[PDB]
RNA sequence: UAGGGGAUCGAAGAUGAUCAGAUACCGUCGUAGUCUUAACCAUAAACUAUGCCGACUAGGGAUCGGGUGGUGUUUUUUUAA
């Protein structure tokens, strides 16, 4: 069970039908300059340390 | 109404033309009117290409394409939102974007 | 230092094939059709059947000593679509996931120089 | 143009305009006195052949016929007239 | 039962008129008292890109069809079967907006093989050419195809498969086209695209064993 | 109408679908016909739903075909052509 803790930089644009999804960059805290663009589910900001055991799915923009 | 100073399509001096069948309608339909498009994409996709130049036995190969044309009825052209309805005036245009 | 079986994939619609042979292919080995790994019988062409299907192709290829692989995609083809269905994508990424190596990729979709009159009827297929 | 002398315009505008409108019609083609090198003889050839003419008799060749103007050979002074 | 306990393998070699002889393996199938196995899967082809042969990456596209003529040891030798482009690269090089042309010509080589070849070839524009194009006239194309006919019977009589083969690898016919053509028309891309056998004559084991050492 | 051609589509016919019915829509096959020679028929939203000849009124800016003129644009080869 390998946990990669990734920091959010750029909160991007709202998504989903119901606005349940923001989009999301992320800066890998623990390998800085990698800057992948996953999704998440929450009422987000910039700096929400974000938690992924799935290193990486890199994700694409969901109606 | 007339609608459309051509008529629909592409035919003059030329009287009558060898028709085409629709990929989708699976209708027939002359090679004027038609409404043709090249998709062209990488067989590969974005997500995987990373697991491909990864586990290949190739120290890179390249990424070979995937050719094809595509024929459409005008009906199925709008149902499938390829062509739309352009107001009257935005018709007599003819630009990709 | 490796050996090469040839793939011999294909996905229209409503079904898909992972189908290993030799590199010549007058012999064959572990063939896997969609329905097989899905009894809904509904989605016989699923982005998934393919998925758990390809993994059969590296169970019964990492059985009889196929390290590695070259890889073929075919549509229907024929008259038909020449628009590859779901399959072939999910396979082409699950096959890379299964230790397998990859080499030489290319379509084969059977193209005609016209002629065989396509089905439907003039006024078309129509709901 | 609200007006113009179409009598005599420019010399320009004729050179370019079509043979049959310079007003009074006149040809473009014109004749061309040829020394083949060997002989001095001088044959009176036409700019648009249709015939290649032979030079005088030396049996020589001259000028091939094409769309409009001969292509004349190498030797030929081809002074015009 | 198992359908891999019985399955004896093999090795694929290739003319010497090539590089890495070494292609991979195949699967075949043993016998009984009376009845045989080796012949039971010989005649058959294998088709591998130019590449894993010439080693090179410039022919990165284009595949060789080889066929096994006879066994030995486990090392099945090989004779040339035919040529292919990748597909794709044929359907790519073609554009909209411009002329397309076509070739062909059959041929008694002398080795006495009967071969049909395909020379696809386009117009290219000019470097410096308003218009959006690059078209042909037509009569010029008539003249274009006839040229090609001779330029190929000629590099086929002057002959053999072995001697022919190494005029396909280094694409030298491609050159010979452009320099009889320029003294016309511009041209590009000019393949041979294919190439297929028909009426290949009798075996002659070593006319082939002389292609190895 | 009688010969040739009969790839593909594809009324008719058969079908499986959907549906309260579905002889229709959707899907797959399919004679006939589409193609051609030779002969018929003469209809059409045969559509600018605007008879043709002419002659006269009010501005433009495009284009195809000609023709005329500008020590006009390049072509460059030496100047033209």
């Amino acid at each position: 069970t390998p946990v990669t803790l990734a920091k959010v930089i750029k909160v991007l644009g709202r998504t989903g039908s119901r606005g349940g999804v923001t989009q999301v960059r992320v800066e890998f805290l623990e390998d800085t300059s990698r800057t992948i663009v996953r999704n998440v589910k929450g009422p987000v900001r910039e700096n929400d340390i974000l938690v992924l055991m799935e290193s990486e799915r890199e994700a694409r923009r969901l109606r | 109404p007339k609608k459309r100073a051509s008529n629909g399509r592409n035919k003059k001096g030329r009287g009558h033309v060898k028709p085409v069948r629709c990929v989708n309608c699976s209708k027939s339909i002359p090679k004027d009117k038609a409404i043709k498009r090249m998709a062209i994409r990488n067989i590969v996709e974005a997500a995987a290409v990373r697991d491909l130049s990864e586990a290949s036995v190739y120290p890179e190969y390249a990424l070979p394409k995937t050719y094809n044309k595509l024929h459409y009825c005008v009906s199925c052209a709008i149902h499938a939102r390829i062509v739309r309805v352009r107001s009257r005036e935005d018709r007599k245009n003819r630009a990709p974007p | 230092s490796q050996v090469f079986g040839v793939a011999r994939i294909y996905a229209s619609f409503n079904d898909t094939f992972v189908h290993v042979t030799d590199l010549s292919g007058k012999e064959t080995i572990a063939r896997v059709t969609g329905g097989m790994k899905v009894k809904a019988d509904r989605d016989e062409s699923s982005p998934y059947a393919a998925m758990l299907a390809a993994q059969d192709v590296a169970a019964k290829c990492k059985e009889v000593g196929i390290t590695a692989v070259h890889v073929k995609i075919r549509a229907t083809g024929g008259t038909r679509t020449k628009t590859p269905g779901p399959g072939g994508q999910a396979a082409l990424r699950a096959l890379a996931r299964s230790g397998l190596r990859i080499g030489r990729i290319e379509d084969v979709t059977p193209v005609p120089s016209d002629s065989t009159r396509k089905k439907g009827g003039r006024r078309g297929r129509r709901l | 143009v609200l007006v113009q002398d179409l009598l005599h315009p420019t010399a320009a505008s004729e050179a370019r305009k079509h043979k049959l409108k310079t007003l009074v019609q006149g040809p473009r083609s014109y004749f061309l006195d040829v020394k083949c090198p060997g002989c001095l003889n001088i044959t009176t050839v036409f700019s648009h052949a249709q015939t290649a003419v032979t030079c005088e008799s030396c049996s020589t060749i001259l000028c091939t016929p094409t769309g409009g103007k001969a292509k004349l050979s190498e030797g030929t002074s081809f002074r015009r007239k | 039962v198992d359908p891999f306990t019985r399955k004896e393998w093999f090795d694929i070699k290739a003319p010497s008129t090539f590089e890495n002889a070494n292609v991979g393996k195949t699967l075949v199938n043993k016998s009984t008292g009376l009845k045989s196995a080796s012949d039971a899967l010989k005649g058959r082809v294998v088709e591998v890109c130019l590449a894993d042969l010439q080693g090179s990456e410039d022919h990165s596209f284009r595949k060789i069809k080889l066929r096994v003529d006879e066994v030995q040891g486990k090392n099945l030798l090989t004779n040339f079967h035919g040529m292919d482009f990748t597909t794709d690269k044929l359907r790519s090089m073609v554009r909209k907006w411009q002329t397309l042309i076509e070739a062909n010509v059959t041929v008694k080589t002398s080795d006495d093989y009967v071969l049909r070849i395909f020379a696809i070839a386009f117009t290219r524009a000019q470097a410096n050419q308003v218009k959006a194009h690059s078209y042909a006239q037509s009569s010029h194309i008539r003249a274009i195809r006839k040229v090609i006919s001779e330029i190929l019977t000629k590099e086929v009589q002057g002959s053999t498969l072995a001697q022919l083969t190494s005029k396909l690898i280094p694409e030298v016919i491609n050159k010979e086209i452009e320099n009889a053509t320029k003294d016309i028309f511009p041209l590009q891309n000019i393949h041979v695209r294919k190439v297929k056998l028909l009426k290949q004559p009798k075996f002659d084991v070593g006319a082939l064993m002389a292609l190895h050492g």
